[PDB]
């Protein structure tokens, strides 16, 4: 904050805020003056456009059959490109770019400006309602894959929508990372435990059998048993320490004191 | 021997008795709490179906 001139220039050049905003002291802090998040957000669309245009450019080079690398400093803010200084020419339909340094540098911004919220509207338009997701759907896989393809098309590494299918750990990281970004799009009433009705001694229960982690995708419990006769101790325990039966036996809560997403209440007071 | 050994027989028998007492009370508490939590479960569901 000693000298963020270029940042100020960029911020006013795109009407995210007017120079008047730069006297409200602690404008740069986050926990002080949380409003800064809003004015940061007013950049998202420009970033998203840059992304789409670079996808187009990648495929263009691929068809053209050229090889090269993509550095940010060779990209305007509108999305265009230039400075084809050292690309080399090969047979068409066989060309290949290098988008490893590009995205790897860009990745922190995309959650800073939330430049991917424009995909939660009924048709990728800021000026339209949100997609009315089905309250019951919880899978969401080929959706993540589709997003990946529409943006990160040439991120030359396999992405696994469910870390369960990861190899080592470094794959777990390289997948949960993308999952973090993508999980900002979907309804927040569709994460957490994934319960299911079961029977024991001819009696219905509700217990969790899996989970939908906003960073790990879907995970299903591996040893669930429908229809049992009695309950030993450990199973008593694991069905007592779970929220499922507790929550579902609760009365609906909505509190305005906190922006944290409430869930349920267990009493009348 | 018999007026010292026999003095240790009592000691060891009585500590065995007290430890079996403690184990009995322990396993008692177990039954009590498991009954309680079973009751809690069975009464919880009886408000939702
Ligand atoms: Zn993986």
């Amino acid at each position: 904050e000693g000298n963020c001139d270029t940042l100020k220039e960029i911020l006013v050049t795109y009407n995210c805020c007017d120079d008047d905003y730069f006297n409200k002291k602690d404008w740069y802090d986050f926990v002080e003056n949380p409003d800064i998040l809003r004015v940061y957000a007013n950049l998202g669309e420009r970033v998203r456009q840059a992304l789409l245009k670079t996808v187009q450019f990648c495929d263009a080079m691929r068809n053209a059959g050229i090889v090269g690398v993509l550095t940010l400093d060779n990209q305007d803010l509108n999305g265009n490109w230039y400075d084809f200084g050292d690309f080399i020419q090969t047979t068409p339909g066989s060309g290949v770019p290098v988008v490893d340094s590009y995205y790897s540098l860009l990745m922190p911004i995309l959650t800073l400006t939330r430049a991917l919220t424009a995909e939660s509207h009924v048709d990728t338009d800021l000026t339209k309602p949100y997609i009315k997701w089905d309250l019951l759907k919880y899978d969401f896989t080929e959706e993540r894959l589709k997003l990946f393809d529409r943006y990160f098309k040439y991120w030359d590494q396999t992405y696994h929508p469910n870390c369960v299918n990861c190899l080592d750990d470094r794959c777990i990281l390289h997948c949960a990372n993308f999952n973090v970004l993508f999980s900002t799009v979907f309804p927040p009433t569709s994460f957490g435990p994934l319960v299911r009705k079961i029977f024991v001694d001819g009696v219905p229960f509700v217990v969790s059998t899996g989970y939908h982690f906003r960073e790990l995708g879907v995970v299903h419990n591996q040893d669930v048993n429908l229809h049992s006769s009695r309950l030993s101790f450990k199973e008593l325990l694991v069905y007592a320490a779970d929220p499922a039966m507790h929550a579902a036996s609760g009365n609906l809560l909505l509190d305005k004191r906190t922006t944290c997403f409430s869930v349920a209440a267990l009493t009348n007071n | 021997r018999d007026a010292a050994m026999q003095r240790k027989l009592e000691k060891m028998a009585d500590q065995a008795m007290t430890q079996m007492y403690k184990q009995a009370r322990s396993e008692d508490k177990r039954a009590k709490v498991t009954s309680a939590m079973q009751t809690m479960l069975f009464t919880m569901l009886r408000k939702l179906d």
